[PDB]
């Protein structure tokens, strides 16, 4: 009893319960290759951390601003708006970061623990952790990385996930933003539905 | 029964009904939205 | 515009075709009552064909000299909806169902007799596969990496 | 501008590289290139009568073996040479930057 | 190690000037190719050494960049000027009869020498002071020209790059209009135009 997505489906053998977040979900038998299954598992983290980051910086700011402390733009209004830099300027910085980081994380997931030291300042070293949880500087309020609290980092990164899913396509429809579709569905729910969107 | 059932699954029988739920499927679609050369949803 | 064709809202030709069909079909019109059967097909045709090249002057289809919509497949971003997204969309069905007929015929090649179900479908085994097909290109794409797409030296 | 001038300069200047610079690398390689032969063996051996080099038109008393053939080849360089640079020199066909 | 995490290929152990580990493609796979390879980098690293300086340092005079410094030769009376001053031999056929004699023959005696070390690092005339004198700091100095020479043939990129994205210009000049706004002048304007 690991917690079961479907109360009647059987959990997949592969998915032995050792992972945070594991309810035996996988219809289409995507990890069925262990190896699959060690990608995907950081991808879940890293699509889950940037979707709570996102969804945060897209509701947050836009709530406070429809309450009247704070007045900034919308999220998808934000990119229209005229920055101290040229916004190709910004993506260039963007990217020559990322080029860095996200390269040197994918040097520790295909093999564990070989990037774990500062090659500009050869002491101030990584401990060894697991992939996907960094320890070290990443981590400096010195928390437990333990189950429960990976699990409720898998979990809010699902529901953010689908948080995104559902902010972009709302957008996309309604016109407006997350916390007006929200004041529109609470003035009237019975009349402000998807059902009377369309 | 389950000689009735093995019946349905051969070739023939399952190709007539999936082309005619397929058939069926592009007449409607082609029904609601007619003619279109191209993509228009961008 | 481009290859010297004038966009179909700006080509008289284009309309000129619209006038002499819908014209066409109001003359086979005045042949029947105003409240027959006939004439209400008729009529509905020819608000079908309103809507058909409205649809394609709106939507930025070019016309040549013939009036009629040529489409630009070099990948001008102007007009990706005449080949580039629906060629996406192709692929993507395509896969799936190479994707799916794959699967099967992998499951079954262990059977006792693997020709049995290949001429008799086992449907509980089709409908558990078809919907691998959604995610076609990631499962591809893995199997591409962990060598478990193509059979070593064949 | 001077035919005599061009093609005496060009044609001095393909004798001297032949003869002076060009010489050891061309020898060399022809040396590991070989004679042209059909079944691994060459032209003449196979039974082509009129294969056989003429080994007496290459004999020369030049000190490195400049012989008449070198002369040539490296004389019809010089001449091409000369020749393309006067027709260039005379059409005044000019580009436009 | 130029990519830590990756392992070194196994034909590069670590011992030749500038062995950072870099063969993605397995060119060097043959040591004949290698070896030719070695001494096909210290060209380039020297001739790149050799024109950086001279492409930048006229334009800091009042010469032109380096690419409007080799223009006489468009028109038909051209005259080349070194210094402002119209050398007599500028016309572009005198030029390229004098710089194919002198070229093809000290870069032919290179081909007809194969040691392949004098291929590579020869010395004797080419090394009057004598810093081979020592074959540990000889060796850190070639540790010091082949990263030297990269970072020129790095930079010989960058040039004609630079040149592209903006015809008819000086890298300095570039430079300048990178100087008047950093975040609105940078290569994201060429990359996204
Ligand atoms: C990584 C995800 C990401 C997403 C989902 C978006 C989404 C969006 N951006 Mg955007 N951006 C993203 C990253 C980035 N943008 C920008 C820079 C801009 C600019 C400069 C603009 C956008 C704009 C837009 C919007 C285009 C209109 C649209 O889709 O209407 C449906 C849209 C909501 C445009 C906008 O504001 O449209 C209203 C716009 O002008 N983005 C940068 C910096 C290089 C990004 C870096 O990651
Ligand atoms: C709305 C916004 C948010 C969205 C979030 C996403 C939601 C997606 C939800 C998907 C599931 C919802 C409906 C589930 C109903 C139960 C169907 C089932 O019993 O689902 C599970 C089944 C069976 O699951 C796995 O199926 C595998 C496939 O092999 C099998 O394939 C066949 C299965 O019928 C045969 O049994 C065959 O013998 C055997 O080879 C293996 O059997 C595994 O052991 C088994 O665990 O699969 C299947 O039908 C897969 C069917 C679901 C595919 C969903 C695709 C969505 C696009
Ligand atoms: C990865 C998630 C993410 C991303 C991509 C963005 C992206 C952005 N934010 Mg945002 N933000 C986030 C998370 C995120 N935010 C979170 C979690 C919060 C707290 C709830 C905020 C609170 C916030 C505020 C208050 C504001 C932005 C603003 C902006 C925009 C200007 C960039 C900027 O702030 O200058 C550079 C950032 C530096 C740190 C320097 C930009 C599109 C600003 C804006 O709207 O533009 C005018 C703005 O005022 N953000
Ligand atoms: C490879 C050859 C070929 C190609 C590329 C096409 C292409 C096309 N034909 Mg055509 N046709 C062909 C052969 C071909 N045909 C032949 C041989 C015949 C004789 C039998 C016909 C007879 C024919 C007729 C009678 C008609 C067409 C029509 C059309 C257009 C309708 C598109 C559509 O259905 O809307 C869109 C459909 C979809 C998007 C379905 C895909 C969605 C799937 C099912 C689900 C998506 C899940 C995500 C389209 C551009 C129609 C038209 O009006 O032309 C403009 C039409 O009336 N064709
Ligand atoms: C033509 C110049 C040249 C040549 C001949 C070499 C040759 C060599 N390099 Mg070197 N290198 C160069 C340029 C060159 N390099 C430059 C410019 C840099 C800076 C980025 C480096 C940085 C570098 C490092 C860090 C290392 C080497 C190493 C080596 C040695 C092993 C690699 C190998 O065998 O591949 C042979 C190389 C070639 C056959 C050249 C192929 C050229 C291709 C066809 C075109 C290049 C495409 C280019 C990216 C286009 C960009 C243009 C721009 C407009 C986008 C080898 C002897 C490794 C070593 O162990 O040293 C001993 C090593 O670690 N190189
Ligand atoms: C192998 C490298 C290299 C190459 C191919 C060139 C090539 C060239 N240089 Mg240059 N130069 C170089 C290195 C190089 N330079 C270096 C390292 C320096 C720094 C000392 C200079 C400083 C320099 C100056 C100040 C000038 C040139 C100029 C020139 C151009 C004409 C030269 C001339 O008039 O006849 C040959 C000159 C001599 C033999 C002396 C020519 C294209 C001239 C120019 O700008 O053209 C208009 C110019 O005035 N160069
Ligand atoms: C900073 C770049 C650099 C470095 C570190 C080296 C290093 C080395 N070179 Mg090398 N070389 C270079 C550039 C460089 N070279 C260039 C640009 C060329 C022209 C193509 C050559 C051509 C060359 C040859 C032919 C030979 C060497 C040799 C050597 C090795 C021993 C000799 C020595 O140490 O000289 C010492 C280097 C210096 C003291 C540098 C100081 C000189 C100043 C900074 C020059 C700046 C002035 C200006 C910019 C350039 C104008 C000079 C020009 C007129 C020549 C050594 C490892 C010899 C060898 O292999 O040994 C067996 C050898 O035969 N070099
Ligand atoms: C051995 C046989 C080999 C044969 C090989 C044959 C090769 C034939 C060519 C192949 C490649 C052709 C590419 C052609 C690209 C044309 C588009 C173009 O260059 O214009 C540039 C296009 C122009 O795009 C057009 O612009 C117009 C306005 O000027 C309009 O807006 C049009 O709508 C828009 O389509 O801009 C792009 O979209 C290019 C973006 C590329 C970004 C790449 C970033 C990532 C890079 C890595
Ligand atoms: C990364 C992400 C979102 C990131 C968003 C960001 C950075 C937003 C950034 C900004 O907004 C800010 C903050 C401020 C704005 O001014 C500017 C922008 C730029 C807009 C969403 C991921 C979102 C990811 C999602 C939704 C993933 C869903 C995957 C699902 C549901 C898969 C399920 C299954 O695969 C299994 C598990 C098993 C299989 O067998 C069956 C199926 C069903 C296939
Ligand atoms: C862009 C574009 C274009 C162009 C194009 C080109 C030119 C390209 C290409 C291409 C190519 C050249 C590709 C390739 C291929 C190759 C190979 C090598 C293959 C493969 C495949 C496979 C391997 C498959 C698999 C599978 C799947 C996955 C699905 C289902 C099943 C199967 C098995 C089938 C044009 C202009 C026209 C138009 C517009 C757009
Ligand atoms: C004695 C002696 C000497 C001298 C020598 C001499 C001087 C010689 C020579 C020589 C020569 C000087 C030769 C030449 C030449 C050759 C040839 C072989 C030629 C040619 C030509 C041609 C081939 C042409 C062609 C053409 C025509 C026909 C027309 C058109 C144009 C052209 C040009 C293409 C010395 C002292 C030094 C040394 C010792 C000995």
């Amino acid at each position: 009893k690991k917690g079961e997505w479907l109360p009647g489906l059987a959990s997949p053998g592969y998915l032995t319960g050792s992972l945070p977040g594991d309810n035996g979900f996988d219809p289409l038998g995507l990890a069925e290759d262990p190896e699959n299954l060690k990608w995907f598992v950081q991808a879940e983290l890293v699509n889950g951390r940037w979707a709570m980051l996102g969804v945060a910086g897209m509701l947050l700011p836009e709530v406070f601003t429809s309450i009247g402390i704070i007045n900034v733009p919308k999220w998808y209004d934000a990119g229209k708006e005229e920055y101290f830099a040229s916004s190709s300027t910004l993506f260039v910085i963007e990217f020559i970061l990322f080029h860095y980081v996200e390269i040197r994380r994918w040097q520790d997931i295909k093999n564990p623990g070989s990037v774990n030291q500062d090659p500009i300042f050869k002491q101030y070293s990584l401990p060894a952790g697991e992939v996907g949880y960094p320890g070290g500087i990443f981590n400096p309020l010195n928390f437990a990385p333990t189950l429960e609290a990976k699990e409720k980092e898998i979990a809010n990164g699902r529901l953010a996930m689908l948080a995104f899913l559902g902010f972009i396509i709302q957008h996309n429809v309604t016109g407006k933003g997350p916390f007006d579709n929200l004041l529109q569905h609470i003035s009237d729910p019975w009349h402000n539905t998807i059902v009377q969107t369309l | 029964m389950r000689d009735l059932k093995t019946y349905l699954s051969v070739a023939p029988v399952a190709s007539t009904l999936w082309f005619a739920a397929l058939a069926g499927l592009l007449i409607e679609i082609n029904r609601f939205f007619p003619d279109a050369l191209t993509f228009p949803f961008f | 515009d481009i290859a010297g064709l004038t966009p179909c809202k700006d080509s008289k030709q284009f309309a000129k075709r619209e006038k002499q069909s819908i014209k066409k079909l109001e003359s086979s019109l005045k042949l029947y009552a105003p409240d027959s059967a006939p004439a209400l097909a008729i009529n509905a045709t020819i608000e079908k064909t309103k809507r058909r090249f409205d649809n394609y002057g709106k939507q930025g289809l070019l016309c040549g000299a013939d009036g009629l919509p040529h489409l630009i497949v070099s990948g001008d971003q102007r007009h990706w909806g005449e080949f580039i997204t629906p060629g996406i969309l192709f692929l993507y069905i395509a896969g799936w169902i190479g994707w799916v007929g794959r699967s099967y015929l992998i499951a079954i090649r262990d059977d006792k007799k693997p020709t049995q179900k290949e001429i008799i479908i086992d449907v509980p085994l089709a409908t558990g596969l078809v919907f691998r097909g959604f995610s076609w290109p990631i499962a591809a794409y893995r199997e591409l990496l962990n060598g478990e797409l193509v059979a070593k030296d064949v | 501008l001077n035919p005599s001038l061009v093609i005496s300069l060009s044609t001095g200047l393909s004798l001297f590289l032949g003869r002076f610079v060009f010489f050891n690398f061309q020898r060399e390689n022809v040396a590991k290139q070989g004679l042209p032969e059909q079944n691994g063996v060459t032209h003449f051996e196979a039974g082509d009568t009129r294969a056989k080099e003429y080994v007496s038109l290459l004999k020369s008393n030049d000190p490195v073996g400049f012989n008449i053939v070198d002369v040539l080849a490296w004389g019809s360089i010089g001449h091409i040479v000369a020749y393309y640079i006067l027709a260039t020199s005379s059409n005044g066909y000019d580009p436009k930057f | 190690d130029w990519m830590p995490g990756q392992p070194r290929p196994s034909y590069l152990d670590g011992s030749a000037p500038g062995d950072f580990g870099f063969d993605p493609l397995r060119l060097g796979e043959v040591p004949e190719n290698l070896e030719r390879f070695k001494e096909s980098e210290l060209i380039h690293c020297r001739w790149a050494m050799l024109a950086v300086p001279g492409i930048l340092v006229p334009e800091a005079l009042g010469l032109g960049n380096w690419v409007k410094a080799q223009e006489w030769a468009a028109l038909p009376g051209g005259q080349a000027t070194y210094l402002g001053n119209p050398v007599p031999w500028g016309t572009l056929p005198t030029i390229l009869v004098i710089e194919f004699l002198s070229i093809a023959f000290v870069e032919h005696q290179r081909s007809m020498e194969k040691d392949p070390e004098k291929k590579k690092y020869p010395g004797g005339a080419f090394d009057p002071l004598g810093y081979s004198k020592d074959p540990k700091k000889f060796h850190e100095y070639k540790i010091k020209e082949v990263k030297n020479g990269r970072l020129a043939l790095l930079a010989f990129v960058g040039i004609c790059v630079q040149q592209s994205a903006y015809p008819g210009t000086g890298p300095l000049e570039n430079l300048a209009t990178h100087l008047a706004d950093p975040w609105h002048n940078t290569i994201g304007n060429v990359l996204i135009p």
